[PDB]
């Protein structure tokens, strides 16, 4: 976290910076979107977070 | 005519004060820029097959 990264989560490859949300992902997603339909938000899928 | 212009100027800051749309030439000029910058971003979304 707060480092710049290659980052994949479940195959979702890329490259960010990864900080701790205060979005609350209700149970069935995986992933958040922005208006560009890119990923802005990903819970990890060992630490629930 | 310096207390006609005086009450003048008085009516230029109750008018400003008062009414929404009178700067509407100015607020129009970011709307176009801001829509703009928006479809732009909007149109990252799409899969052009
Ligand atoms: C990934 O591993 C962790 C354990 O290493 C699993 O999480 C554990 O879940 C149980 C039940 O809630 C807790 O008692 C443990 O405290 C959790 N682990 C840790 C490290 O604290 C997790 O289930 C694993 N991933 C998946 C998808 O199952």
């Amino acid at each position: 976290k707060n480092k710049c990264v290659n980052f994949n989560f479940n195959g979702l490859t890329g490259t960010g910076v990864l900080t701790e949300s205060n979005k609350k992902f209700l149970p069935f997603q995986q992933f958040g979107r922005d208006i560009a339909d890119t990923t802005d938000a990903v819970r990890d899928p060992q630490t629930l977070e | 005519i310096a207390n006609q212009f005086n009450s003048a100027i008085g009516k230029i800051q109750d008018s400003l004060s008062s009414t929404a749309s009178a700067l509407g030439k100015l607020q129009d000029v970011v709307n176009q820029n801001a829509q703009a910058l928006n479809t732009l971003v909007k149109q990252l979304s799409s899969n052009f097959g």
